[PDB]
């Protein structure tokens, strides 16, 4: 499976 | 800031005159990604063509391959037109099967 | 062998034509097992290798889930991006990631990755340790800065160790008549008059996986590397690679150059020969 997206840059 | 495309023309296996094959035009190490590829049968564009899901190297530079079924003969002639912003004109590249 | 999975992100703008463009693939070593693009059709996750097929809907959907809230992250990234470079929002930019794992024949992890490119430059990378970042520039140092306060580095590597490697070790077995087969290169010399005094000898390897592959000319026993010409390992299109390594030889001294080959499915090196 994907990790999650990172948090906004 | 910009990579200008490594550019190979070749086929899937050897090439034997009348026998079907795959014509691939490798594209690589160029950035950005927007990039737009022709196979080319005696200098015209070949319509059925495919390509692979965009990725790139552990440089970040992209790589893409093109591709579409041909049957080789002696004296058909095939190339690859590549144009990217680094290119000031398209770039061709033929088909050598000995490359 | 040793193995790795690894996901690959590219996000484009492209201002005055629509929302940037996702489009994020998953390899398993050299071979690419899903695809998501924000311009499909209908996006989702979708298989590109037969082994995937057999995962049941509940991953297919997740991975869709994850990749549109992607879509939607990467693009919020991409304005904060052009505003850390004092950018116009007029040109086109590029937001690469890459993550994945490493694991040894025995199942366990070997390193972890988890990194970015801006515009083609690395712009911040999470270090082996899993636990610190390494910053490109000071932009990059502001997004570190807001990723350090939230301890995201702990989200990744508890993905990264345990996820992962989970996943990849699963994909190995659904896979493993193909993903832990190392097909070897069949390999042969050719020759090319260039003059009456020199010809090219090319020594070739195709049909082969996984990619990883030396190729050497020697000449007299000596190493080649400033007078050899080597093209960059290509795909088949059958899953299989290709490549050539080539030799310039003053004529009748072709005896004297021997082409050396090693590749994973080889028990041992290669060594050929021209054979007129």
């Amino acid at each position: 499976i994907r990790a999650a997206p990172p948090p906004l840059f | 800031i910009q990579r200008t495309p490594k550019i190979q023309v070749y086929s899937r296996h050897p090439a034997e005159n009348g026998k079907s094959n795959f014509l691939n035009c490798y594209v690589s190490g160029f950035h950005p990604s927007d990039i737009e590829v022709d196979l080319l049968k005696n200098g015209e564009r070949i319509e059925k063509v495919e390509h692979s899901d965009l990725s790139f190297s552990k440089d970040w530079s992209f790589y893409l391959l093109y591709y579409t079924e041909f049957t080789p003969t002696e004296k058909d002639e095939y190339a690859c037109r590549v144009n990217h912003v680094t290119l000031s004109q398209p770039k061709i590249v033929k088909w050598d099967r000995d490359m | 062998g040793s193995h790795s999975m690894r996901y690959f992100y590219t996000a484009v703008s492209r201002p005055g034509r629509g929302e940037p463009r996702f489009i994020s693939v998953g390899y398993v070593d050299d071979t690419q097992f899903v695809r998501f693009d924000s311009d499909a059709a209908s996006p989702r996750e979708e298989p590109r290798a037969p082994w995937i097929e057999q995962e049941g809907p509940e991953y297919w959907d997740r991975n869709t889930q994850i990749c549109k809230t992607n879509t939607q992250t990467d693009r919020e990234s991409l304005r904060n991006l052009r505003g850390y470079y004092n950018q116009s929002e007029a040109g086109s930019h590029t937001l690469q990631w890459m993550y994945g794992c490493d694991v040894g024949p025995d199942g366990r992890l070997l390193r972890g990755y988890n990194q970015f490119a801006y515009d083609g430059k690395d712009y911040i990378a999470l270090n082996e340790d899993l636990s610190s970042w390494t910053a490109a520039d000071t932009a990059a140092q502001i997004t570190q800065r807001k990723w350090e306060a939230a301890r995201e580095a702990e989200q990744l590597r508890a993905y990264l160790e345990g996820t992962c490697v989970e996943w990849l070790r699963r994909h190995l077995e659904n896979g493993k008549e193909t993903l832990q087969r190392a097909d070897p290169p069949k390999t042969h010399v050719t020759h090319h008059p260039i003059s009456d005094h020199e010809a090219t000898l090319r020594c070739w390897a195709l049909g082969f996986y996984p990619a990883e592959i030396t190729l050497t000319w020697q000449r007299d026993g000596e190493d080649q590397t400033q007078d050899t010409e080597l093209v960059e390992t290509r795909p088949a299109g059958d899953r299989t690679f290709q490549k050539w390594a080539a030799v310039v030889v003053p004529s009748g001294e072709e005896q004297r150059y021997t082409c050396h080959v090693q590749h994973e499915g080889l028990p041992k090196p290669l060594t050929l020969r021209w054979e007129p």
